């Protein structure tokens, strides 16, 4: 078969193994995925009825509980957009301490 | 001692002989001066020596050694003293009053406790007992969500 | 090739490879950079290898932080960091313009022509369109409404209108209060600092100044309502003599002699400030500060604390500039010739705690030649940003302040340019008429950009544009909000003469210089 | 097991070693015979380290280029010592060494021994060099307008040709103003005494040349005056500060008040150096080495500004500017060593950054130019011109003599040359007429560069010169036609022409004498 | 150059590096002609292998190759020509040029020749009278790339490959005085065995001062005689270089020891290591200091030299290279020797010899005819060593 | 008292200084959390030197760390005993224009060190870790200990730098 | 510490010391009357063999 060789310009002027996201479909439909995601796995430890949940650390040391910016503190994200939506929680901890 | 480096320099017998008798005539000294305005409880931040052990035992001194460079502070505030940067007698407003002041055991762990009987005072402490680890580290974030609301 | 004969591990490219490679990487550049102009504008995501985010809009910025590893990237990328470093602005107008004219020249090129025609027609045009600059600008007073008109244009390009308004005042106030007849304006007297709460519109400007620093020992007091202020950089810890010395003694009373005669060199300085502080602040009404770039040691500090005495060590060196501006003390080297001249005057000084750090804050300062910018914020993206933009603000009143001119803004000059340099083109002789064309259709490419980020037809809104300023001698630019024309100086919208000065020269210089190149080698060394 | 004579030792002998130095030497010229004349372009070149090099120079071409065969290498020689000897014309002698080379494998190839080419090529040198001296023309040094011409004309070829006017009076400026005649009679244009900075930004006319210097420094302390009228300005060589001896020295102190004293020494010393300087009443203060806190504090006291770690170059120059000289123990301080020839002190910012300038000289012999322009390339660019055009100019002031461009110069020696060839018999006939129908590879590039007929040209211009007076006769190198040189105004030094016409032949009679090549000897 | 090549190339035989070493044997004993006695040694040896395959013995060989090597050197003594009877200079001036043919200095014959005995007699020593000396190698050889190799100077003095200290200091003198010293003028500093040690501490300022004050008490004994130029082996502190900037004077550091020397017995001046004398203190005396009829700072293709001129004491000479690149320089340097080497002989043994063959053709002819007087196995062997020759 | 604080520089230096800060650490009490196990009084005698203790009783180095890369950093904070360095004391295309390349580096280098110094009570010294005959340690440390001794020229700088026929009458 | 003398009288005397000093302890613990002594830190074969 043949091969789509590369587009001129930026695509080949890029550095290897960089990425490039571009419009709606590449980038916000992702960010709004990974957001997604990242609330429906805390969804569940919410009021006086939730479940408590058990975290290894990257030095096997286990944690126990419910509290949202303990389970982020434990959790190590990769995406960018779960990273601002982490760093908004942990500056509402830092103002208020609840919430 | 000094902060330059020292050496003790001798070129008789007599002061070889007199040199270690008259460090622990002054290390008494110091020591029964201290004792003097009425100290029960004597708390330091570092080392101890052997001879002043020694002679806090014979004059009935009780001697605690903490050290995190803040537990000294919060104690401090606690009691109402001032920490002193040098070793000498303490003035009435550098020092400090607590009710009891004792060693207990709970649980296999030996703890030393400055108690009041004041309902105020200027902190407190929460003793927390549980099974688990785990289980008083939550514990403990409940009770820092309390404090915090 | 007579190069590879001699070395085989050589790369060359001959006369129109040359030319394709440095056309293709400049239009490479200018199709990422050009969504970047102008208030519409959309907003770049940069994630570093470390983990780390970076929301930006700023062309430097994103030419020096977009992963790239091209030679022609690497002269723009250069000359757009020279352009910053100057003027403070015009970063992402320089690549489109040089793109544009790279694309316009190859054009003529591709059919035969050679590039010294469209150097000289490029020349020609450069020196008419400097003639018609230099004419088109308009010279006020300089007044405030003018700055804050100048500065909301500035800084409305790179955050939204609510926080460009709270920013445009402050910077405006800050140059202004800084600022003297004479002595051109000096930077460094206005400190940046910035902590994270308390959401961005929160952040505000201090006549006075802001140390990240506070006193260390737990004692000494936490508000001052009315303050002497001393500021020296004399060392007042243990001191060694430079010779090799040691103490030599026999008994441990000597010893004890000795330990207490080694502190008297520094017991004596701070018995003279002791002196001082008590001879000015007789009774307990006022307050005494001291500043120190250098250490203190813990028994200086329970001294000085022992009479009511507020101490900061290892303060920074342009501190002791700033302080002395602001406060209208003396920094002084020794003690020796202590006096209450040499003494500064605060109104309030106090402190402030962020978790497990601490600021000082020196206030209410009588006529303050040195102020403070705080910014504020819940994440540190957003003061990096909001640091930025105001960089962007104060060089830019920086600038218009140190003119005595403003030009008109939104692309009305590029089509006064435009049409000024049409009609001169017939006068020229020879083939120089290309380049001159060619320089025109490049210059005109901001308002094309304009309207194709507010989202309009360009070829239909640059053809109203062109038809008025024809039919009536106005300067007319871009509606952003229409596509209308309109009349940029009734409005209010604004622009540096130095910027565009700047622009067209590197702009042209470049431009000339990358059209001349004939092969491109790398021979060298691996 | 193995017996071997001379291990992995590589040798060649034969006509093979003639033909393939020959080759490498006709490919180091056709490398750069592109860069030759007022119609040039330019080469962008990738360097190791990650730079880039957008030149023109043929030296600044062949030194970034990395080369096998050892003839490559004499020839990238020759080229800087051409450079470092006359600083013009380090294109036109590799062009001229290729094509004297190319010339001769003709009679290597019909059984002629190599020697009688050399004997050859060592009698025609002597009469080029008596024709280039006999077609010479005297100049006058204090005609400024005939030395902005010469300037002008070297520089037409270069990038600057654009500010011309600029760049030639920048540089009749500098070298005047460097020119120095001092103890005995040794007179003297070192260019170590002529600065050149280099500041990204503004606009290249904005280039200057400073009557004074500029360094990148600033006061040591806030309080310090940053403009001062008629400055006083001494310069030292040592540090005020207390510092160690050498001696493996000790200090043994057993009493109480030693250690205060001790302390208090130090300050009594710095306050006595500092009332020694204070005592000439200066009012700047300029050292290489470093000062103290408390000295600082005293010339404050005394109105003084000091300047901390300068470097030596920079003393130096100063001191050449102002009139002062370095002196290193403040005691030995007399009213000599204090320079006042200064007109202003200045500390200014230049984006961000501190500048001081000592400017307006009553009569200095160092200078700084100070160049704004686009960005670094660009910058360097116009410096290596800039060196180009002063090395030109201290050529024509260290020997008057002009001769004409444009090739008139290479056909008037040719035709001299075959003219004298018809009273000569014997072998050595036939390399004499091939050297001199060699030397106009010159003309004939540059008729290629402008992009004209050469067989037609040439043929017209070697008629022209046939005749009896027309040796100024040359080629126009903007359009393509046959033009007397005196009308346009292009003429060059003649040392230029002669190093150029010696290095070649010289390079040609090297490589001519090899027969044979030994490699891979491990030292 | 034979003997070049030959050290150069890496070797793995002993039979060949027996060679080598006997190129490198003549190249010390003589200085011309290291690549005829390879030659003819390998055709000894190639002749002789031929006669001990055939049922020959060894040592009958070596007795005839003994023997017809006595007889060529007592013949060989018969060709000679005797130079007084030619006259000197054209007698120097033809042996010099045909030492210089087959170089890179070939053409320019005579200029060379002429240069190289005018240095070779300027440099010509006084013994006990018994014999003159002409020592060779004494002449300084510079070499810098630039001008035409026509250009080469003979310098009648001496040129040095350094520098004036600073720049302050003037760069040349008329009429110069010379002291040459061989130590250093850096501030003192106490040996390993001596320490300070302070008790009071009002005493150290002036050990501090007075270790200064040595050097500078030393350089001013130096100046008050009137000396205009200092030579050094070893350093010069900034401190001290102000004493000679102010006194208006050149001072030259990291000379080399050879160089002082030459220069040293050149211009009259008596090298000193240490200024003491027969008794305690120290002097300088105007009588030990050279004296020179110029000194001057030289410009030479963007680096520079110093060129001392007309010293009184004696003649003294140097020669200054120009060349187009280095390696042409280093093989002109190489020609040159040869040429230095073949005058110091034949000034030295005032006989000469023709060349072009015609002593090994005679040579050949006399052993041919002599070999037959002997009438023995012998025979074979001197024949072959005529033939080989 | 006595507080040393510690300069790394480069690749093969900030390795170096990560090994020697993990030895230390495991001769004292301190483990990778930054807690204390050590039974022995004599291993917290002197631990102020080396550490500040931040409120919680946790302890970090007096360490900086530079590099001209966004690789090196990251690979030790992703290396064992990486995560007990402060996050902000961190410095880091190579050449730019602005008549001077490193002068915004060294300034952000000069602000760390002064920030670490106000912290520490009676300093004494810098132990400096860096590659010398490396481009980074010569060139691209642009004079940096130079640029420390006029910071402050009274302490002391202790830097670890990788390693004839004439022979007649006269 | 650190001894500096000048006499041999004095260097006698100085070797002297240090056995007066050890004895003058072990006869302040002979003369309290104890029969049996322990100690933390070493007992020297001098001390043993008294
Ligand atoms: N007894 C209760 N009945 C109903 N809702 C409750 C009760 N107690 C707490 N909640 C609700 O739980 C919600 C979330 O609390 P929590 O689960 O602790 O998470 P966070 O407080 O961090 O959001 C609060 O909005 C509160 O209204
Ligand atoms: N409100 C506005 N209406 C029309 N044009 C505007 C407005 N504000 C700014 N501009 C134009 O946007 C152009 C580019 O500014 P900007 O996008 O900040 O990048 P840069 O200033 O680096 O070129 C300016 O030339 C200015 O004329
Ligand atoms: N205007 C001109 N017309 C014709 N020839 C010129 C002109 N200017 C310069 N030249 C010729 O160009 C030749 C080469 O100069 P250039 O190309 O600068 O390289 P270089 O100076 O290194 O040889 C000179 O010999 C000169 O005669
Ligand atoms: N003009 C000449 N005519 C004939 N033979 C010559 C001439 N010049 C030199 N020779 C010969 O050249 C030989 C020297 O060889 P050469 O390589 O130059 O030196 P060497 O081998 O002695 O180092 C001698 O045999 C000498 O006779
Ligand atoms: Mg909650
Ligand atoms: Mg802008
Ligand atoms: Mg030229
Ligand atoms: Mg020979």
């Amino acid at each position: 078969a043949l091969h789509v060789p590369k587009a001129p310009g930026f695509a080949q002027m890029l550095k290897e193994g960089a990425k490039h996201f571009s419009g709606l479909e590449e980038a916000v439909y992702r960010n709004i995925q990974a957001c997604k995601e990242l609330a429906q796995t805390t969804r569940t430890a919410y009021g006086p009825n939730g479940m408590n949940k058990m975290v290894i650390n990257h030095l096997e040391k286990l944690f126990v509980t419910n509290d949202a910016a303990t389970i982020l503190r434990e959790l190590e994200v990769q995406h960018p957009a779960a990273k601002m939506i982490v760093m908004a929680s942990h500056m509402q901890e830092q103002e208020v301490g609840d919430g | 001692i000094t902060e330059t480096k020292g050496t003790v320099l001798i070129k008789t017998a007599e002061e070889l002989m007199n040199f270690s008798k008259g460090e622990e005539n002054l290390m008494d000294a110091q020591v029964k001066a201290i004792a003097d305005t009425g100290a029960n409880v004597v708390v330091t931040g570092g080392k101890v020596a052997d001879m002043a052990l020694h002679y806090a035992n014979k004059y009935n001194i009780m001697l605690v050694r903490l050290n995190s460079k803040w537990d000294l502070r919060r104690l401090c505030k606690t009691v109402g003293a001032t920490a002193l940067p040098r070793l000498t007698p303490p003035v009435l407003e550098e020092m400090g009053h607590c009710d009891s002041v004792y060693l207990s055991e709970v649980g296999d762990t030996q703890v030393v406790v400055f108690k009041h009987e004041k309902e105020d005072g200027a902190i407190s402490t929460i003793v927390l007992r549980g099974s688990t680890d785990n289980l008083m580290d939550d514990i403990e974030r409940a009770v820092d969500d309390g404090v915090n609301t | 090739a007579a190069v590879k004969t001699l070395n085989p591990k050589a790369e060359v490219a001959r006369a129109q490879a040359a030319l394709a490679v440095n056309i293709s990487a400049a239009r490479g550049l200018q199709d990422v950079l050009r969504t970047n102009l102008g208030p519409k504008g959309t907003m770049k995501m940069l994630v570093s290898g470390a983990g780390d985010i970076k929301l930006t809009k700023d062309g430097n910025v994103l030419l020096h932080e977009m992963q790239i590893q091209h030679p022609t990237a690497s002269l723009i990328a250069k000359v757009a960091t020279a352009q910053d470093d100057i003027t403070g602005d015009g970063t992402t107008s320089n690549v489109l313009i040089i793109g544009e004219l790279l694309k316009q020249a190859d054009l003529y090129i591709s059919e035969g022509l050679h590039p010294r025609i469209i150097t000289e027609g490029f020349e020609a045009a450069k020196e008419k369109a400097l003639q018609f600059l230099e004419e088109v600008k308009v010279s006020r007073e300089m007044d405030r409404e003018t700055l804050i008109d100048v500065a909301r244009t500035s800084l409305r390009t790179k955050v939204h209108a609510e926080l460009a308004d709270v920013l445009t005042e402050a910077v405006v106030d800050s140059i202004l209060a800084i600022k003297k007849q004479d002595e051109p304006i000096d930077l460094f007297m206005i400190e940046i600092m910035e902590m994270k709460h308390k959401s961005e519109t929160d952040t505000s400007l201090i006549r006075g100044l802001v140390l990240d620093h506070g006193a260390r020992h737990p004692d000494m007091k936490k508000r001052v309502e009315d303050a002497y202020i001393l500021t020296c950089n004399v060392s007042l810890e243990y001191e060694k003599t430079e010779v090799n010395s040691g103490f030599f003694y026999k008994s441990a009373e000597e010893r004890e002699k000795l330990v207490k005669a080694e502190r008297k060199f520094i017991e004596d300085r701070v018995k003279k400030i002791i002196e001082l502080k008590r001879k000015v602040c007789g009774d307990s009404d006022k307050g005494f500060v001291v500043i120190n770039q250098k250490g203190i040691d813990p028994f200086s500090l329970d001294a000085l604390s022992k009479e009511g005495i507020v101490a900061l060590r290892r303060a920074k060196r342009r501190n002791m500039e700033r302080l002395t501006l602001a406060c209208g003390g003396v920094a002084l080297n020794s003690f020796d010739d202590l006096s209450p001249d040499c003494l500064g005057h605060a109104g309030l000084v106090y402190e402030y705690t962020l978790g497990e750090e601490k600021f000082t804050f020196i206030e209410k300062c009588n006529n303050p030649r040195s102020v403070t910018l705080l910014i504020k914020g819940p994440n540190k993206h957003t003061l990096t940003q909001i640091k930025d933009a105001v960089r962007d603000g104060l060089r830019a009143v920086k600038n218009a302040i140190d003119d005595g001119c403003v030009v008109p803004g939104a692309g009305a000059v590029e089509v006064a340019m435009a049409e000024a340099l049409i009609k001169h083109k017939p006068s020229v002789k020879g083939r120089a008429q290309l380049g001159v064309q060619a320089f025109a259709d490049a210059l005109l490419i901001i308002p094309k950009v304009l309207a194709q980020n507010s989202g309009f037809d360009l070829q239909e809104t640059l053809v109203k544009i062109q038809a008025e300023h024809s039919e009536s001698g106005q300067l007319v630019g871009v509606d952003l909000n229409t596509g209308e024309p309109m009349v940029a100086a009734e409005v209010g919208v604004w622009d540096n003469y130095c910027v565009k000065k700047q622009l067209l020269h590197s702009c042209t210089v470049i431009a000339t210089n990358i059209l001349l190149v004939d092969e491109i080698m790398r021979a060298g060394m691996s | 097991p193995v017996l071997v004579l001379s291990q992995n030792t590589k040798r060649e002998s034969g006509r093979k070693v003639q033909s393939g130095n020959i080759n490498a030497a006709k490919t180091i010229a056709d490398i750069i015979r592109t860069c030759l004349g007022p119609k040039s372009m330019m080469k962008m070149l990738l360097d190791p380290m990650g730079g880039i090099v957008m030149t023109n120079d043929g030296n600044a071409i062949l030194r970034e280029i990395q080369v096998q065969h050892p003839a490559a290498k004499s020839m990238i020689e020759i080229s800087r010592t051409q450079d470092e000897e006359v600083g013009d014309g380090t294109t036109s002698v590799i062009i001229l060494a290729g094509e004297m080379l190319s010339v001769a494998e003709h009679f290597l190839e019909q059984q002629m021994h190599p020697t009688v080419v050399i004997s050859a090529y060592r009698k025609a040198l002597d009469d080029m060099i008596s024709t280039l001296k006999k077609i010479s023309i005297p100049v006058d040094i204090s005609d400024s307008d005939m030395m902005l011409n010469i300037i002008n004309s070297s520089i037409t070829t270069k990038a600057i040709s654009r500010w011309s006017s600029l760049a030639c009076n920048i540089a009749l400026d500098a070298v005047k103003m460097v020119q120095f005649e001092e103890n005995g009679r040794k007179e003297i244009d070192i260019k170590k005494y002529a600065r050149v900075e280099k500041i990204p930004g503004g606009i290249i006319e904005d280039s200057c040349v400073l009557r004074g210097v500029m360094i990148n420094k600033d006061v040591t302390h806030p309080r310090m005056r940053r403009y001062i009228k008629n400055p006083r300005i001494v310069l030292l060589d040592s540090s005020l500060e207390y510092k160690k001896g050498e001696s493996q020295t000790d200090i043994e102190i057993t009493r109480e008040e030693d250690f205060t004293r001790i302390l208090q020494m130090e300050e009594e010393y710095i306050q006595q150096l500092c009332e020694d300087i204070i005592q000439l009443k200066p009012d700047v203060v300029i050292t290489e080495k470093g000062i103290s806190d408390l000295a600082q504090h005293y010339l404050m006291r005394a109105n003084i500004t000091a300047i901390r770690r300068v470097r030596k170059t920079d003393n130096n120059r100063i001191a050449r500017a102002c009139g002062a000289r370095i002196v290193s123990r403040p005691e030995e301080l007399r009213e000599d060593d204090v320079g006042t020839g200064a007109g202003l002190l200045e500390i200014k910012k230049i984006g961000d950054e501190y500048f001081t300038f000592i400017t307006d000289c009553k009569d200095p012999k160092a200078c700084t130019i100070l160049l704004r322009g686009a960005s670094k390339e660009i910058l360097s660019e116009v410096e290596r011109n800039l060196q180009d055009a002063m090395q030109v100019c201290r050529n024509v002031l260290l020997d008057p003599q002009l001769v004409p461009g444009g090739g008139a110069s290479e056909m008037a020696v040719a035709h001299a040359l075959t003219e004298k060839s018809k009273a000569m018999t014997g072998v050595e006939q036939w390399p004499y007429r091939a050297v001199a129908q060699a030397l106009e590879v010159i003309p004939r590039t540059l008729i290629q560069n402008c992009g004209a007929s050469t067989i037609r040209l040439l043929t017209s211009l070697r008629a022209k010169h046939t005749q009896e007076n027309c040796e100024t006769w040359g080629v126009n190198g903007e359009t393509g036609t046959l033009v007397d040189m005196k009308e346009l105004g292009i003429w060059e030094p003649l040392a230029v022409k002669l190093q150029t016409y010696k290095t070649a032949v010289e390079t040609a009679v090297l490589l001519l004498r090899i027969d044979d090549i030994v490699s891979g000897h491990k030292k | 150059d034979g003997a070049t090549i030959l050290k150069l190339l890496e070797v793995e035989h002993p039979a060949a590096k027996v060679l080598c070493e006997l190129a490198d044997l003549q190249d010390k004993e003589v200085g011309d002609g290291t690549t005829s006695v390879v030659i003819i040694a390998a055709e000894l040896l190639k002749n002789a292998d031929e006669l001990v395959k055939q049922k020959i013995h060894p040592t009958s060989v070596i007795s005839g190759y003994r023997l017809a090597c006595k007889e060529a050197v007592r013949y060989i003594n018969e060709n000679l020509i005797v130079n007084t009877d030619e006259l000197g200079r054209d007698c120097l001036i033809n042996a010099a040029k045909t030492s210089m043919s087959s170089k890179i200095i070939g053409i320019n014959g005579d200029f060379f020749a002429n240069m190289v005995v005018d240095a070779v007699l300027a440099i010509k020593y006084t013994d006990i009278r018994g014999q003159p000396r002409y020592p060779v190698n004494s002449v300084n050889i510079l070499k810098a790339h630039g001008r035409s190799q026509m250009e080469s100077m003979l310098i009648s003095g001496y040129a040095l490959n350094c520098v004036v200290g600073s720049q302050g200091m003037p760069k040349r003198i008329v009429n110069a005085k010379i002291a040459c010293l061989d130590f250093s003028l850096q501030k003192t500093k106490m040996k390993l065995g001596v320490q300070v040690v302070i008790t009071d501490p009002e005493k150290l300022d002036q050990i501090r001062q007075r270790e200064s004050d040595i050097t500078k008490e030393r350089i001013q004994k130096i100046l008050a005689t009137g000396a205009n130029v200092i030579l050094t082996t070893g350093g010069i502190d900034d401190m001290c270089l102000k004493y000679f900037v102010e006194a208006g004077a050149m001072a030259v550091r990291r000379v080399l020891k050879r160089d002082l020397k030459r220069i040293a017995k050149a211009s009259g001046a008596t090298i000193l290591s240490t200024l003491a004398n027969l008794e305690g203190e120290e002097t300088f005396e105007a009588a030990m200091l050279g004296q020179a009829e110029e000194v001057v700072q030289e410009r030479i293709c963007d680096d520079e030299l110093i060129l001392i001129k007309n010293t009184k004491a004696r003649t003294s000479a140097s020669i200054i290279l120009r060349g187009a690149n280095d390696f042409m320089c280093d093989e002109m340097e190489r020609s040159l020797h040869d040429a230095l080497c073949v005058v110091k002989r034949v000034l030295e043994s005032k006989s000469v010899v023709p060349g072009g063959g015609a002593v090994e053709a005679a040579l050949s002819i006399y052993l041919e005819n002599y070999a037959t007087s002997m009438g023995s196995r012998e025979q074979l062997a001197i024949a072959e060593f005529a033939r080989s020759l | 008292m006595r507080e040393i604080v510690h300069i790394q520089a480069g690749q093969c230096g900030n390795q170096i200084g990560a090994k020697f800060w993990e030895v230390i650490s495991d001769e004292h009490g301190i483990d990778p959390t930054g807690t204390y196990h050590g039974d022995s009084d004599l291993q917290l005698d002197r631990i102020s030197v080396y550490y500040n203790e931040a409120t919680g009783g946790k302890y970090v180095p007096r360490a900086i760390l530079v590099d001209l890369e966004p690789g090196t950093m990251d690979s030790v904070r992703s290396g064992p005993f990486g995560q007990i360095f402060r996050p902000d004391n961190f410095v880091f295309n190579w050449a730019k224009g602005h008549y001077t390349e490193g002068a915004e580096l060294v300034d952000s280098v000069l602000d760390v060190v002064r920030k670490e110094a106000e912290s520490c009570d009676c300093l004494q010294g810098f132990q400096l870790t860096h590659s010398l005959g490396g481009g980074t340690g010569s060139g691209m440390g642009t004079l940096l200990i130079s640029k420390i001794r006029e910071e402050y020229p009274d302490r002391i700088m202790n830097t670890f730098s990788v390693v004839e026929e004439a022979e007649e009458e006269a | 510490a650190e001894i500096r003398v000048h006499t041999v009288e004095d260097y006698q005397a100085i070797v002297d010391a240090e056995w007066n000093i050890l004895y003058d302890k072990l006869e302040k613990i002979h003369h309290s009357g104890a029969k049996v002594v322990l100690s933390k830190l070493p007992i020297g074969d001098v001390a043993t063999q008294y």
